[PDB]
């Protein structure tokens, strides 16, 4: 359940 | 002053890490995701739309030190598509014993579904450079930026555990937390990140290839995202590994013993054990596992996420000219 934190 | 706080994986996969944060007077303890890839401290709150709350919330009206920052709003979105927005208080914030007064605490009026769905994370504490902060009209400083005036040294360190608790320290380097010495490398703040250039890589017991890999140190990203050719070189050494269009990345047999992956920091080398790259099964009991090293082509930047960072003791040196240090541990 990977996270990828600013876009 | 200094602070020291324990950080814990939220689940069996090390998907993310939470660290307690005390907000307000009397203290309200929330578990936040410390994110060196962004620069907002935002929280679930008594303001958040009730149907979007499932988390511990900050209640500003129960904090005697909370002040509304008049006219200020915030709105953020992240690489994984999640988002939130709201209004802004200043309040007292403590991490691991280190107290900052006047910290901007961004109170969520709304949060996206992925945040609602993660019961373990009560908000984010951003630790990238303050130029990325989303408060308008005037951007707000990060916890780290506000702490520097009182810190014994303008540094913080990340010591993330492998399926285990670890530590965030502010203001000092614990020389017992790592082996060898720390090698420091230059940081570019032009994009607001802890952006640096790795000197190259090796797969397993193979040769180190000198190739500049520009990327960011991101405690808020789970995996290691690297150039397509680098990632292909890794998975070429895993006999069952294949790229899966449907799963969205490289998959391999869970039973495989994976090679290590080494990245360069100057002349130094950080070795990520194979077991760390064995991220987990695609479902409980599956024979197929998702890889911990994946292509950065989709994201558009290389990201040294937790798979890489948890193999090291990592020093975020926030002097006026910042640098990034890595040591083995």
């Amino acid at each position: 359940h990977p996270f990828a934190x600013i876009h | 002053s200094t602070g020291s706080a324990t950080t814990t994986p939220i689940d069996s996969l090390d998907d993310a890490y939470i660290t307690p944060v005390q907000i307000g007077t009397p203290a309200q303890t929330l578990n936040l995701d410390f994110d060196t890839g962004s620069s907002d401290l935002w929280v679930f709150s008594s303001e958040t739309t009730a149907s979007e709350v499932x988390q511990t919330i900050y209640t500003p009206s129960k904090s005697t030190t909370a002040k509304l920052l008049s006219g200020a709003t915030w709105s953020i979105s992240y690489g994984d598509g999640s988002s939130s927005s709201g209004d802004v208080y200043t309040d007292t914030v403590s991490v691991g014993g280190l107290t900052v007064t006047g910290q901007a605490v961004e109170s969520a009026k709304k949060v996206s579904s992925s945040f609602t769905e993660d019961s373990t994370i009560d908000g984010l504490l951003g630790l990238a450079f303050s130029t990325l902060n989303t408060v308008s009209p005037t951007q707000q400083k990060t916890f780290f930026d506000n702490a520097k005036a009182s810190l014994d040294s303008p540094v913080f360190t990340a010591d993330l555990g492998y399926h285990a608790p670890g530590t965030y320290n502010f203001g000092f380097i614990d020389t017992t937390a790592y082996t060898g010495s720390i090698t420091y490398t230059a940081v570019s703040t032009k994009q607001g990140f802890w952006e640096w250039t790795s000197t190259g890589y090796a797969v397993g017991s193979g040769t180190f290839k000198s190739t500049s890999i520009d990327g960011i140190a991101d405690t808020g990203t789970t995996l290691l995202y690297l150039p397509a050719t680098v990632v292909s070189a890794y998975w070429a050494q895993v006999s069952g590994a294949k790229s899966s269009s449907s799963v969205g990345g490289y998959v391999f047999p869970c039973s495989a013993t994976l090679p290590s992956f080494t990245f360069g920091v100057g002349s130094a080398r950080i070795v990520i054990p194979g077991d760390y790259i064995d991220f987990g099964p695609i479902s409980t009991g599956s024979s197929s596992c998702f890889g911990g090293i994946q292509s950065s082509a989709g994201i558009g930047i290389n990201i040294f996420g937790d798979v890489a960072l948890k193999a090291a003791f990592v020093v975020f040196n926030g002097a006026t000219t910042p640098t990034l240090g890595f040591a083995s541990k």
